[PDB]
């Protein structure tokens, strides 16, 4: 569905005929369609569509509930593979925080007590 | 950058 502008917003044209948007609630103007907040990715890493990748299929069973089918590997799983993938990203970053922090603290405990070997 | 940033019209332009 094509959203209408939010209440208080108005589409306008500048002296050159370029479209811009007027926000009457905040008495401001913008080149940015305020509907872009819902339809454009937030960053270059974001993706608005949640559609599953090639070969994956959402499925349902009255006892198990929602689950997922991977036609690529001929397997099924309960966990959302999108969530799984994100968490494996997250886990790799967190593992590094822990490893790096431990390394840095060990390096500093050594550097210190070279003058406190005593 | 070689193109200058163009700001939108101020609030309250002619209708």
């Amino acid at each position: 569905f094509e959203l209408p502008l939010p209440e208080g917003w108005e589409e306008a044209r500048d002296f050159d005929g370029k479209v811009y948007y007027i926000d009457h609630r905040n008495r401001t103007t913008s080149w940015i369609d305020p509907r872009d907040r819902y339809t454009k990715p937030l960053t270059f890493a974001d993706c608005i569509s949640d559609e599953l990748p090639l070969g994956w299929e959402e499925a349902y069973d009255p006892q198990v509930g929602d689950y997922f089918i991977d036609h690529n590997t001929k397997t099924t799983q309960i966990e959302d593979p999108r969530v799984q993938w994100r968490r494996e990203q997250e886990h790799m970053l967190k593992d590094y925080l822990v490893v790096a922090q431990e390394a840095l603290s060990a390096q500093k405990e050594i550097y210190q007590v070279k003058q406190q070997r005593l | 950058q070689l193109m200058r940033y163009q700001h939108p019209p101020e609030y309250g332009a002619a209708r």
